């Protein structure tokens, strides 16, 4: 049975032409194959509506490219888009509700958002994804116990965000401390909990860090790792040996009574 | 002077070398097997003598190391999209040296700051060798603490008991044309008996 | 690859292949080589399937010596035209909203026009 109408706009059609390199319109193609078919070529595409596409819900490669259009609410009905890689600030609007329905995608990223409102408890049932991106992101408070069961946190790619602060003994059942890094951040609060039974570490990460030298807390550790200063060095050229110096009293070591 | 140098030129420092007249000695880099993983596909011993290249254009990218054997069909990405389009004859000459080893040095190596990101391509038909930086973000704090700040240049975390798995590799693309220019040497041949 | 079921012309085709005189067969095709002549010069040209001609634009006048064709489809998106010749002997009415862009438009001959009446505005833009 013939099958026509497929293109209302007459420059769309013109655009599917050429971006398809399709020299006619009376073609046939089959299910089997279009599904088979994983790569789509379409350079230089003036897609500037979108009308149309709504009844072709069976491809795997898709192309979009709008640099006018700051409402994209059309989403909403819109099933099978999962292509949308683009880089570019000029969308200034965010709509919301986009995470509802979109399960479907393959690939898709996204840097430098202006989310005001991130969404809370995201991680609630969404177990099956295996790389997570936690890209600029803005969550300030953690429910208590969210991650209980999730002990399987094996790859973690925490820099590049603006992190403030954390919970008050977030990693209590993370026993395995392997690689993170802290710098260009601004630390406020040490998680507590973590180092009672991690008596056995092998690892510890300690630079850049404003440990307080209120006793009889963190004295012995710093005792002890002013002992064998021969090993840490620092970033800026500075001497290393008067690096170890507490802020405020400027009283000798020998001269210090803690109190209680 | 550039494959056996203690102090090799870092990969913002690299140099194109404009060869003219010369065959170079793919029998002595081929077979002196000392990296095991050859997978070097291209070459044929009685095609060998005719790879005589009268301009070799060869184009050079960057990719990690872990992430070479990630390539298939149908998949795309911003570190291809900004430095060189790969197309689908990635077939080629495993051309990676390991120098890594060769660059430890006492107190730590904290100055070797790699420049993944490059602001443009290698254009054709122009030479480029600048030292361009790009910065991630529009207004600067300068080391200040503060806010819409980050830093780009990632700790190495050379640490002495590290993984050696962090090996970069490169593959370069060696195609002939047949053009109107002329030509005078395409390879010598060994004296006989 | 020779493929089946595409050119509805048979003679326009041949006459066309035909009346340039090619160096062989041998040579490649496209569009917009092929389309470079804009006044078709066939004579008896009796070509009816003008649908989807969006994608020839560089056509402006047609000559047509087929009575039979009394289809309006030739005028409803064909405004680029300066010259008419149509032997439609039964035309009584004329398409509305031609004139939006007709302003390439020469000479024109309007033979047996038997409009006993004519419509208000129409020659009004035609300055």
């Amino acid at each position: 049975t013939p099958i026509k109408q497929i293109f209302p706009d007459d420059a769309f059609a013109e655009t599917i032409k050429a971006n398809l390199k399709k020299k006619s319109v009376t073609d046939a193609v089959t299910q089997n194959e279009l599904n088979s078919i994983d790569q789509i070529y379409a350079p230089d595409s003036d897609i500037k509506s979108v009308q149309g596409i709504q009844y072709l819900p069976n491809v795997r490669s898709l192309k979009l490219r709008s640099n006018k259009l700051h409402d994209i609410s059309a989403l909403k009905e819109l099933t099978n888009l999962t292509f949308l890689f683009l880089n570019l600030n000029q969308l200034q609007s965010l709509p919301n509700g986009v995470f509802d329905k979109l399960t479907n995608l393959k690939e898709l990223v996204l840097v430098e958002n202006q989310l005001q409102s991130l969404p809370d408890g995201v991680f609630d049932k969404l177990t099956n994804l295996t790389l997570l991106h936690l890209m600029v992101n803005q969550l300030q408070s953690l429910p208590k116990g969210v991650f209980d069961k999730l002990t399987n946190l094996t790859e973690l790619d925490l820099s590049y965000n603006q992190l403030q602060s954390l919970p008050e003994g977030v990693f209590d059942k993370l026993t395995q401390l392997k690689d993170l890094r802290l710098y260009q951040n601004q630390l406020k609060s040490v998680p507590d909990g973590v180092f009672d039974r991690l008596t056995s570490l092998q690892y510890i990460w300690l630079h850049d860090n404003p440990w307080d030298c209120t006793c009889p807390g963190i004295r012995y550790l710093s005792e002890w790792i002013n002992k064998h200063s021969g090993v840490v060095r620092s970033f800026i050229p500075l001497w290393a040996p008067d690096s170890a110096k507490c802020s405020g009293s400027g009283k000798p070591v020998r001269s210090i009574i803690c109190p209680t | 002077e550039v494959f056996n140098a203690t102090r090799f030129a870092s990969v913002y420092a690299w140099n194109r070398k404009r060869i003219s007249n010369c065959v170079a000695d793919y029998s002595v880099l081929y077979n002196s097997a000392s990296f095991s993983t050859f997978k070097c596909y291209g070459v044929s011993p009685t095609k060998l003598n005719d790879l005589c290249f009268t301009n070799v254009y060869a184009d050079s990218f960057v990719i990690r190391g872990d992430e070479v054997r990630q390539i298939a069909p149908g998949q795309t990405g911003k570190i291809a999209d900004y430095n060189y389009k790969l197309p689908d004859d990635f077939t080629g000459c495993v051309i990676a040296w390991n120098s890594n080893n060769l660059d430890s040095k006492v107190g730590g190596n904290y100055n070797y700051l790699y420049r993944l990101f490059r602001k443009s391509n290698l254009k054709p038909f122009e030479r480029d060798i600048s030292t361009e930086i790009y910065q991630a973000g529009s207004t600067p704090c300068n080391g200040v603490e503060g806010f819409n700040c980050y830093f780009p240049l990632q700790s190495y975390g050379f640490q002495p008991t590290n993984g050696v798995g962090y090996q970069p590799y490169r593959v370069v693309v060696l195609s002939f044309e047949l053009l109107h220019a002329p030509a005078t040497v395409c390879g010598p041949k060994k004296s006989t008996n």
